[PDB]
C-alpha cells in the first residue's frame, strides 16, 4: 500500500537512539494532559492516585514525507520504532501504563514531521500533607515530570493554554477532599547530571469535614 | 552535518563491541564512581524490619571502546542503548524487592563522553532489610543501611568509590519522615571476602531517631492518668467497698 | 417483546412549520431506535439510525433524539416530499416497529 | 509434509502484510463486531468502588488481505499468530487494572475464514470503576458500567458493533457469580460516542444492575441496634431505688451504641454524606440517650 | 446496495409459496437478512431473520413453522417460504438488510402475495 | 559420537517446524493426556472464596514431526526448547491468579521419545475460585474444583483424558490442611459448549470437611462459659441489685 | 586490541554449541557440585507455616565443550553468558515462591576455567514451606527443611553433590539473621532419592533447626494469666458482706480470662489440636471459676 511505502521510507536509515536535532538545538516538546480521575488521597502513605491521558508533541525532521496523506494515524506498533522522549514523573511512587487489550498508546505523524504521541497512565504521586489544621486542612500538591537523561540544553518542555483539562469530577474517587482547581508551572532544577526543565501541575484539594464530623466530633 | 556525523560515530562505537567483556578485560580493574540522590524514604516499619528507599542511582566508569573525538559534545542516547553496552553488575545485598521505574519509559540514562566516560543513571525504589533493636522503643535510634557491591567481579576486576566522597549522597536533609528524624549519614568503602573471592562493598547508612512526641500522648498519657485515678480509691472511705473496688479493677482492665 | 407505541396516529399540520413525532418503548431500548419513511406504494427508507443519527443523503431538517424509552423525530420545516408514513422501530432486541403515523397537509 | 501446504498458506498470508495498517485503510471503515461472555461476575469492592469481571472478550472483523484458498475453510491458529496481524486496540474506558490471563499459554484464539473474516477471543479479568451513590446504603442498587472502545482510532476509521442482537450480545454464565453481598438483576448494553480533543470515538457500554443484599447488615447492625434500644428501655420497669442499676444500664447501653456506630461506619467507604444506616444508628442512639435522660429526671 | 426482490405472486389458499430476495453489491454472508410483512395500510411487523454465514434463523414467536428463512451464499440470495397460506397472509413482504446501528438500512421493492381463489 | 548425533537429530527435528500448526493440523484431533501431582493446598480462604494449589502439571501427546529413530534413548532437552515446539493451549477457567515457578530456571520439562511422544511438565501454583456455602459453617463441607480446558481448540482439534484415570492425580492423601481434611476427590472428563464451539474439559475436584476442633475452643467454649457465668446471677442474693446488673451487662458485652 | 583475543576465544567456545543438551548427554552423568551461603535467614511465619531465606546458590559442573586455551586461566564473564550455555535447572521442592534478584542486573555469576569447569552462582530469596507441629507451642522447636534438586533430569542424567564436606557446604553468615522470635541452633544436610511420576531424582536436603523464644509469650500471655489468677484469689480475703465487690472481681476476672483466651489463639495459626499455652490458659481459667464458685457458695 501507499502508507506501507511511506512508513518503510520513514524508518529506513532511522536511528531511534538519537533525538531529533541532536547536535543542533534542544527538542521542544509540547505536553497536554487530560485528568481522567484523581483517585483516593490516602494520607497514611502520604500519596494520591491520578489517571491521566498524557500527550506529547514534538517535531522530527526525519519523519517528513510528501504525499496526499496528510497525517499517518498509527497504533502502538510504531511507538518503539521512532524516537520517543523519556518523560518521567519525578514525584511518582509508582506508575504504570495500560496494556489491555493492547498498549493504550496512539501515534500520529504529519507531513511536516510533527509527531503526536498520547498514552494512558495511572500515577501514585506522593505529596507531603501538612496535617496541621486537619481535618480542616487544605492541600495543593503537584504532579511533576521531566526528561530523565536529557538536560535543558537538549529537551525543553512547554505547556499550552488548554493543555490540562479535567473530566466530569463527579465520578472521581475523592471522598474526603474536593477539587478546587489546578494550576501549571515550569522551572529548571539543578541535578547531578545537569539542569532539567521540570513541568508541574498542582491540584488544589479542599477537605470535606462532613465525614469526620460524624466519625469523631 | 551534525546528525549524519553523530549517527556515524554511534554506529562505529557499537560495531564489534563485545558486551560480554568488561572494559580492560585482562588489565587493571575498572573504577566505578557512585552517586545517589535520595528521592525519599517512604516508610520505616518495625513489623517488617525494612524501609523503602527511592533514589537516583548513578554509576560512572571509563570505557576506552566508547571514546570519540570527531564530535565535541556529550552524547545522551536513548536508554535502550544500555542493553547493548557493558554496565557493572552492581547489586544491593540487603534489599528484599526493588524495581526500576518504567513510566513513561524505563527511567534509565546513558550518557557518553568523548574521553570514554559513561554515566549510567537509574531510578530505583528498594525495600531494604533493616533489623532493629527495640530495647529502648520508642526511645530508640536505628541505623538502617544500604549495602552496594559487585556480584560477578572481584576486586581484581572492579573497584567502587564514592564520586566526590562527601557530596556523593544528596537529599538526606530534604527527607521527611512521620516518625523519625535523620540524625546523620555515613559513606563507607570496604572490601568483603566470600569463598568465591573478594568484592568491593560500598555502604550508605542513616541514623534515625524516633520522634517521641507522638508516643507520649498516645500511650504514656493514658497510662499516667489511669495510674493516677487508681489513687482516688485512697481518698474514699473504706466503708464504701463498691466504688473503690470498681475503680481499681477497671483501671487494671484499662 | 418490546412494544413501540407511536403517537399521534395521524397529522394534518400545515406545511412549512415544525413537526414532532414521538415514539415510546415499552422497555429499555438504549439508542437502537430507527425512523423509516414510507411514501405511498413504496418500500420504507431509513431516515434515522441509532438515536439522533442521520442516514446518508437525508434532508437536514430531520433530527431525532431519545435516551431510554422516549424517542422523537423532528422536522424543521415540512416540504411537499415529506408527505409520507413514518415508522419507529427498535433493534435493541428482535425488531419491532411502531404503528406508524401518517403525515398530511391542509 | 501433510502440513507443508498449510505452512505455505500461512507464509503467503503474512508475506507482504503490514500489520501497522487497519484493514481497508483507505477504501472503507473497519467494522469490529464485539461480544462478551461473562464466565464470572467478580466480587464488588465498595471501598475501592470497583467490581471484578472475568470474560471471554470476542471481536470479529473482516480482513481482505487474509483471504485464502485451501482444503480447510477455517484456520484455527495459535494465539501467537495474532501478534503478526492487525488486531483492534480495544481498551476499557473505566478499567482500572485488567489482567490478560496467560496460564499455561496466552488465553487467546485466532480463527481465519477463507473469506477473510477473523474471530479473535481473549480471556480477561477486568477491574472497572463503578461509581456509587450510597445515600440509600445498605438498601441501594447500582448500575455498574463497563465501557470500552478503541484507542487511537476514531469513528471515521474503526467502529464497533454487537455481533448479534444487542439484548443478547452480553451473556452471563448462569453458574458464574462470585458476588457475596450483591444480586445481579441483569445487564444492559448501549452504543455511543466519546467526544475527545483527539477526535470522536465509538464507545460500547454495558451496565450490570446490582441490588445490595441486606441480610448481613440487618444481622450486624439493625438487630443489634434494636436490641440495644430495648435493653435501654427495660430500665424503666426497673426499681427507682436501684440508682446504680439504672445508671449502669444507661451508660453501658450508650457505650454499646457508640461501638456499634463506629463499627458500622467502617464497613462502607469514608463518604462525606450520611447513609440510611447512619440515620438509623443516630435515631437509635437518640432513643437510648433519651432513656438515660428520663432516668436522670426520675 | 440493492436487493432485487422477486415479483408479485398469486397463491391459492393453503398453497405454499417461495419468496426470494437477491442481494447485489454486497455479500449477504456479511450481515443479517430480515423479512418484514406490511398489511394493507398498516404498520410493519418483523417475521424473522437469517445469519447467512452461520445459517441460524430467529422468528417472531407468532411465525413458528408458518415461515422459513433460508439462504444460498453461493447464489447470494435469501428465501422466505410460508408453509400454509390463509386469508391473513394477503400482504406485502419486504426483504431488508441489517445496517449500521442494527437498523434496516436497505429494503427490497417488496412482493405482493395475495391469497385468493 | 552421541553428542554431534544428538545435536543433528534435534536440529533436523526443529528444521522446518511450524509452531503455528498442531500435530495433524488438518487431520483428526490430537489426544492430550493430563497427569497431575498435587504438591500442596496452600490456603483456603472464605474471605476471598478461593484456594491456592501447587502442583506438577504434566501433559503427554504425540507429535509425529518430533519422531526420530537414529538414537535409542528418551531425550530430555533444556526447558527453553518448549518455546520452539507446539504445546497445547491448556488453561484453568476458574483460576484468579497463577504462575509457573521460575527459580532457579523456569520449572518446565520437555521429554521427547522416539515415537514422537512429548511429555511436557510444569510446576504451577494457582489461586482458584470456589464459591463456599457457609450456611453450615463451621460444620460445613466444601467442594472446590479446578477446571482444565482448552482455549482455542475445539473437540475436533484436541481431546483431553486423564492418564491412568485413577492414578492420574497423585499426592492428595499426603496433603495436610490446618483446618480441613480431604474427604475424597474425583476426576471428570466432559465437554463444554460455548458460542465459539465445543471444547474438552477435565475437572479435578476435592471434598473438604472443616475441622471443628479449632472453632470449639475459639468460639463455642467462650460463649458457653459466658452463659455459665451469666447464670451465676441467680445464686447471688437478689437484694444486691448492682451486683447482678454488673454481671448481666458484662456477659452481654462479652 | 587486547580484547580481540578474548572475543575470539568466546566466539570459538560458543560456535556449534547446543545449550539444549547437557554435558555428556549420552556418555556419562552430569555431576553438579552444589553449595549454599545463607546471607540471611528470613523471618519464620508460623501462621503460613513457611520461612524466608536469602542465599548465594552456587553450582559447579564440568563441560568439556567449554575448554579453552588463552592468556588467562579463568574467564570471569558477564552473567548474560550463562543463558548462552547449558546450566542445570535446579529447583526447590518445597519452595512456595522464590525471587531471582536482578537489581541492578541479574545477580548471577559465571566463571569458566580453562579445563572446562564451571562456577554458576546466583542470589535468591526462597520462601519455603516448613511443616511444623505446634503442640508444645510456645516451647517448640522446628527443623525447617530446604529441599532442592533437578527438574526434568533423573538420577541417571544429573546427580547433585556437595562441594565441600556435607557438614561445611551450608554456611550461614554470622550477622545474617532476620529471626525475631526464633533461635537458629544449626543446620544439617542430607542427600537422598525422590521417586516421581516422571522418574527417579536426586534430592539435596538442608534442615535448619529453630527454637522458639518464649520471652514475648511470657510477658504477653503467662504473667497476665498468673496475675489474673492471683487477682481472682484476692477476693477470698474480702468481707463476706461485700457481695457486689466480690461479684465484680469474679465477673471481670472471667472477662480478662476470655479476652486472654481469644487473644492467645490468634498468636498462632488455626490448629485443631490444643497447645501448651492453651492448656495453661484452660487451667488458670478453671482456677478463676473455682474461686468464683467458692465465693458464690460462701
Ligand atoms: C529484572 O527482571 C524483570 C523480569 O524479567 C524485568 O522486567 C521485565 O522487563 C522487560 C524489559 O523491560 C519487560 O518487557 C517489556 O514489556 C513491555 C510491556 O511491559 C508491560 O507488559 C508486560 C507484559 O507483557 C505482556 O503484555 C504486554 C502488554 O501488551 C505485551 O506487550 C507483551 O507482548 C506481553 O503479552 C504477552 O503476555 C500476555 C499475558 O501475560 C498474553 O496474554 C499475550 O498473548 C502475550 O503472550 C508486563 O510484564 C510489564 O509489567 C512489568 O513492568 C512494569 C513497568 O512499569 C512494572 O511496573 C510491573 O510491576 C512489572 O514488573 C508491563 O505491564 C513491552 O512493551 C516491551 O516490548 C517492547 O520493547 C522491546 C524493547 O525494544 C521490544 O523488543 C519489543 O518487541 C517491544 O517493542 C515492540 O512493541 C512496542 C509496543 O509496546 C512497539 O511500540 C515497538 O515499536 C515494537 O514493535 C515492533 O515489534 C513488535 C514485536 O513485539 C512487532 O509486533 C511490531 O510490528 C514492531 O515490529 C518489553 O517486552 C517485561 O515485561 C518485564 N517483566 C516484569 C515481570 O517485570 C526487569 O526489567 C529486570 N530488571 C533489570 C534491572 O534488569
Ligand atoms: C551504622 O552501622 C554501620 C555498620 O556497623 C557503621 O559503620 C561503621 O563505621 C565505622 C566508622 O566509620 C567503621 O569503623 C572503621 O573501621 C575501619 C576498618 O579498617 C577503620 O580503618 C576506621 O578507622 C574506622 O574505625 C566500621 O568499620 C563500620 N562498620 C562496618 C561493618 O563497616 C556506621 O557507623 C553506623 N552508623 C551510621 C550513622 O551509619
Ligand atoms: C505469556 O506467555 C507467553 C507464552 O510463553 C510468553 O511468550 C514468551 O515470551 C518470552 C519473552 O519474550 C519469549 O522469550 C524470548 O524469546 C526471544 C526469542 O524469540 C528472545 O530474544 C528473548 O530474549 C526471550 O528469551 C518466549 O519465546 C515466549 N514463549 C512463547 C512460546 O510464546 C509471554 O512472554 C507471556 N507474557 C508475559 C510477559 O507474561
Ligand atoms: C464436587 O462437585 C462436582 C460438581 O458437581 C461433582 O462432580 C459431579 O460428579 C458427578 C458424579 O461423579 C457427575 O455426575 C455424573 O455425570 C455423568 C455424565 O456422563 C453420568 O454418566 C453419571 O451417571 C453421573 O450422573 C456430575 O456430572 C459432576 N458435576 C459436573 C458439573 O460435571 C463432584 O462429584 C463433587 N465432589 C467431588 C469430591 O469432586
Ligand atoms: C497553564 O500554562 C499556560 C502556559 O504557561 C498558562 O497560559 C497563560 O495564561 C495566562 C492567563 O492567565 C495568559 O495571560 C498567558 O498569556 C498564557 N501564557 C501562554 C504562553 O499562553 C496558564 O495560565 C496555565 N494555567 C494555570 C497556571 O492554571
Ligand atoms: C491531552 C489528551 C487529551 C485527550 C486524550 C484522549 N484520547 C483518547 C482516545 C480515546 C478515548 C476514548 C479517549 N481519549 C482521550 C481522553 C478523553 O478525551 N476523554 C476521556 C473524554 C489524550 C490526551
Ligand atoms: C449473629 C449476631 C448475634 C448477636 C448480635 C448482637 N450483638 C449485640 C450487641 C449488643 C446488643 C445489645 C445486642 N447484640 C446482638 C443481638 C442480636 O443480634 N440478636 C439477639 C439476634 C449480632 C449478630
Ligand atoms: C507489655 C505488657 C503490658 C501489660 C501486660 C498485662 N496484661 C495483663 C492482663 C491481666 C493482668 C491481671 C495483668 N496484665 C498485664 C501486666 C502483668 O501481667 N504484669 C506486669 C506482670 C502484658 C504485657
Ligand atoms: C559535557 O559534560 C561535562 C561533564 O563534566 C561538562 O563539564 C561539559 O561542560 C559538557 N559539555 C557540554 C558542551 O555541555
Ligand atoms: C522412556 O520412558 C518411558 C516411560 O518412562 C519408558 O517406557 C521408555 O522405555 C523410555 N525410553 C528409553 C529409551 O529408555
Amino acid at each position: 500500500g501507499d502508507v506501507t511505502v511511506i512508513l518503510n521510507n520513514l524508518l529506513e536509515g532511522y536511528d531511534n537512539k538519537l533525538r531529533p536535532d541532536i547536535g543542533v538545538k534542544p527538542t521542544l516538546i509540547h505536553t497536554d494532559m487530560y485528568v481522567n480521575s484523581i483517585g483516593p488521597v490516602n494520607a497514611i502513605n502520604m500519596e494520591y492516585t491520578i489517571d491521566i491521558f498524557f500527550a506529547q508533541t514534538w517535531y522530527d525532521r526525519r519523519l517528513k514525507f510528501n504525499s496526499t496523506i496528510k497525517v499517518l494515524r498509527l497504533n502502538s506498533n510504531m511507538v518503539g520504532k521512532i524516537w520517543i522522549p523519556d518523560t518521567f514523573f519525578r514525584n511518582s511512587k509508582k506508575a504504570d501504563a495500560h496494556w489491555i487489550t493492547t498498549p493504550n498508546r496512539m501515534l500520529r505523524i504529519w507531513n511536516d514531521g510533527r509527531v503526536l504521541y498520547t498514552l494512558r497512565l495511572t500515577i501514585d504521586a506522593e505529596c507531603q500533607l501538612q496535617l496541621h489544621n486537619f481535618p480542616m486542612d487544605e492541600h495543593s500538591c503537584p504532579l511533576e515530570f521531566s526528561s530523565y537523561g536529557y538536560p535543558r540544553e537538549e529537551i525543553v518542555y512547554q505547556w499550552k493554554r488548554s493543555s490540562v483539562e479535567v473530566g466530569d469530577t463527579r465520578s472521581w474517587r475523592l471522598y474526603q477532599f474536593s477539587f478546587v482547581g489546578l494550576r501549571n508551572t515550569t522551572e529548571v532544577v539543578k541535578t547531578t547530571s545537569g539542569d532539567y526543565v521540570v513541568m508541574s501541575v498542582y491540584f488544589d484539594l479542599s477537605r470535606r469535614m462532613g465525614y469526620f464530623t460524624i466519625q469523631t466530633y | 552535518s551534525n546528525m549524519s556525523l553523530v549517527k556515524e560515530t554511534v554506529d562505529r562505537l557499537l560495531k564489534g563491541y563485545d558486551i560480554r567483556l568488561r572494559p580492560d578485560f585482562g588489565g587493571p580493574p575498572v573504577a566505578v564512581g557512585m552517586n545517589i540522590d535520595i528521592a525519599s524514604i517512604d516508610m520505616v516499619s518495625e513489623v517488617n524490619m525494612d524501609y523503602t528507599l527511592t533514589m537516583y542511582f548513578q554509576q560512572a566508569w571509563r570505557d576506552k571502546r566508547l571514546s570519540y573525538n570527531v564530535i565535541p559534545l556529550n552524547l545522551t542516547l536513548d536508554n535502550r542503548v544500555a542493553d547493548q553496552l557493558w554496565v557493572p553488575d552492581t547489586y544491593f545485598l540487603n534489599d528484599k524487592k526493588s524495581f526500576v521505574h518504567g513510566v513513561t519509559v524505563k527511567n534509565r540514562m546513558i550518557r557518553l563522553h568523548p574521553d570514554g566516560t559513561v554515566l549510567y543513571g537509574l531510578r530505583i525504589t528498594t525495600t531494604a532489610a533493616c533489623m532493629m533493636d527495640l530495647r529502648r522503643y520508642p526511645l530508640d535510634e536505628q541505623n538502617c543501611t544500604l549495602e552496594i557491591e559487585s556480584y560477578g567481579y572481584t576486586t581484581d576486576d572492579i573497584e567502587f568509590y564514592w564520586r566526590g566522597d562527601d557530596n556523593a549522597v544528596t537529599g538526606v536533609t530534604k527527607i521527611e519522615l512521620p516518625q523519625f528524624s535523620i540524625v546523620d549519614y555515613k559513606l563507607i568503602t570496604k572490601k568483603v571476602v566470600f569463598s568465591t573471592g573478594s568484592y568491593p562493598r560500598l555502604s550508605l547508612s542513616f541514623k534515625l531517631k524516633r520522634n517521641i512526641g507522638y508516643f507520649i500522648l498516645q500511650t504514656y498519657m493514658p497510662s499516667i492518668l489511669i495510674t493516677i485515678l487508681s489513687w482516688v480509691s485512697f481518698w474514699i472511705n473504706y466503708d464504701a467497698s463498691a466504688a473503690r473496688v470498681a475503680l481499681g479493677i477497671t483501671t487494671v482492665l484499662t | 417483546n418490546i412494544v413501540m407505541t407511536q403517537s399521534p396516529k395521524s397529522m394534518s399540520m400545515s406545511v412549512g412549520e415544525r413537526v414532532t413525532l414521538s415514539c415510546k418503548a415499552s422497555e429499555y431500548v438504549g439508542t437502537y431506535v430507527s425512523w423509516y419513511q414510507q411514501k405511498p406504494e413504496q418500500s420504507p427508507k431509513l431516515l434515522i439510525y441509532g438515536a439522533s443519527n442521520r442516514y446518508t443523503g437525508v434532508p437536514d431538517r430531520f433530527t431525532g433524539s431519545g435516551s431510554a424509552t422516549d424517542f422523537t423525530l423532528t422536522i424543521g420545516s415540512v416540504q411537499a416530499e415529506d408527505l409520507a408514513d413514518y415508522h419507529c422501530g427498535q433493534s435493541y432486541s428482535y425488531p419491532t416497529f411502531g404503528a406508524g403515523t401518517k403525515l398530511e397537509l391542509k | 509434509d501433510n502440513t507443508t501446504v498449510f505452512t505455505r498458506i500461512l507464509d503467503r498470508l503474512l508475506d507482504g502484510y503490514d500489520n501497522r495498517l487497519r484493514p481497508g485503510l483507505g477504501e472503507r471503515v473497519t467494522e469490529v463486531k464485539t461480544d462478551i461472555f461473562v464466565t464470572s461476575f467478580g466480587p464488588v469492592s465498595d471501598h475501592d468502588m470497583e467490581y471484578t469481571i472475568d470474560v471471554f472478550f470476542r471481536q470479529s472483523w473482516k480482513d481482505e488481505r487474509l483471504k485464502f484458498k485451501g482444503p480447510m475453510t477455517v484456520l484455527r491458529l495459535n494465539n501467537l499468530m495474532a501478534s503478526k496481524i492487525w488486531t483492534p486496540d480495544t481498551f476499557f474506558h473505566n478499567g482500572k487494572k485488567s489482567v490478560a490471563h496467560n496460564m499455561t499459554m496466552p488465553n487467546k484464539l485466532l480463527r481465519i475464514t477463507e473469506d477473510g473474516t477473523l474471530l479473535y477471543t481473549m480471556r480477561l479479568t477486568v477491574r472497572a470503576e463503578c461509581p456509587m451513590h450510597l445515600e440509600d446504603f445498605p438498601m441501594d442498587a447500582h448500575a455498574c458500567p463497563l465501557k470500552f472502545g478503541s484507542y487511537a482510532y476514531t469513528r471515521a476509521e474503526v467502529v464497533y458493533e454487537w455481533t448479534r442482537e444487542p439484548a443478547r450480545s452480553v451473556v452471563v454464565a448462569e453458574d458464574g457469580s462470585r458476588l457475596n453481598q450483591y444480586d445481579l438483576l441483569g445487564q444492559t448494553v448501549d452504543s455511543g460516542i466519546v467526544q475527545s480533543s483527539t477526535g470522536e470515538y465509538v464507545v460500547m457500554t454495558t451496565h450490570f444492575h446490582l441490588k445490595r443484599k441486606i441480610g448481613y447488615f440487618v444481622i450486624q447492625t439493625y438487630l443489634p441496634c434494636i436490641m440495644t434500644v430495648i435493653l435501654s428501655q427495660v430500665s424503666f420497669w426497673l426499681n427507682r431505688e436501684s440508682v446504680p442499676a439504672r445508671t449502669v444500664f444507661g451508660v453501658t447501653t450508650v457505650l454499646t451504641m457508640t461501638t456499634l456506630s463506629i463499627s458500622a461506619r467502617n464497613s462502607l467507604p469514608k463518604v462525606a454524606y450520611a447513609t440510611a444506616m447512619d440515620w438509623f444508628i443516630a435515631v437509635c442512639y437518640a432513643f437510648v440517650f433519651s432513656a438515660l435522660i428520663e432516668f436522670a429526671t426520675v | 446496495v440493492q436487493l432485487q426482490q422477486s415479483g408479485a405472486e398469486l397463491v391459492k389458499p393453503g398453497a405454499s409459496v417461495k419468496l426470494s430476495c437477491t442481494a447485489s453489491g454486497f455479500n449477504i454472508k456479511d450481515t443479517y437478512m430480515y423479512w418484514v410483512k406490511q398489511r394493507p395500510e398498516q404498520g410493519l411487523e418483523w417475521i424473522g431473520r437469517i445469519d447467512p454465514a452461520n445459517g441460524d434463523t430467529k422468528y417472531d414467536p407468532k411465525f413458528q413453522g408458518k415461515a422459513t428463512i433460508t439462504t444460498d451464499t453461493f447464489s447470494n440470495t435469501a428465501y422466505l417460504q410460508l408453509s400454509s397460506l390463509t386469508s391473513e397472509d394477503t400482504a406485502v413482504y419486504y426483504c431488508a438488510r441489517k445496517g449500521l446501528r442494527w437498523a434496516m438500512d436497505y429494503w427490497g421493492q417488496g412482493t405482493s402475495v395475495t391469497v385468493s381463489t
